[PDB]
C-alpha cells in the first residue's frame, strides 16, 4: 500500500488542482465581467461628467 | 484581472467624486436662483404696481 498511498497523494493533488483550477478560471470570468460592468459604468459616468 | 478590475474601479471612483461635488454645486445654484428668481418675482410685481 506504500505505493498506492504515494500515488492517492498525486490524486488528491489533482482533483484539488482541478477544482483550484476550476475556481481560478470561475474567478477570473468573474472578474473580467466585472470590469465590464465597470468600464460600462465607467463610459456611462464619462458621459454623465 | 485584479489589475484590470483595480484601475477601472480607480477610475469609476474618481468619475463619481466629480459627479457628487457637481451635484452638490447644481443644488447650490438652484438655493442661489431661487433667491434671485424671488426677486424677479417681486420685481414684476413691484415694476406693474409702479
Amino acid at each position: 500500500m506504500e505505493g498506492k498511498w504515494i500515488t492517492d497523494q498525486l490524486r488528491w493533488k489533482i482533483m484539488s488542482c482541478k477544482m483550484r483550477i476550476e475556481q481560478l478560471k470561475q474567478t477570473i470570468c468573474k472578474g473580467n465581467e466585472e470590469m465590464e460592468k465597470n468600464s460600462e459604468g465607467l463610459l456611462k459616468t464619462k458621459e454623465k461628467n | 484581472v485584479e489589475k484590470n478590475r483595480k484601475i477601472v474601479a480607480e477610475n469609476l471612483e474618481k468619475v463619481q467624486a466629480e459627479a457628487e461635488r457637481l451635484d452638490q454645486e447644481e443644488a447650490q445654484y438652484q438655493r442661489e436662483y431661487s433667491e434671485f428668481k424671488r426677486q424677479q418675482l417681486e420685481l414684476d410685481d413691484e415694476l406693474k404696481s409702479v
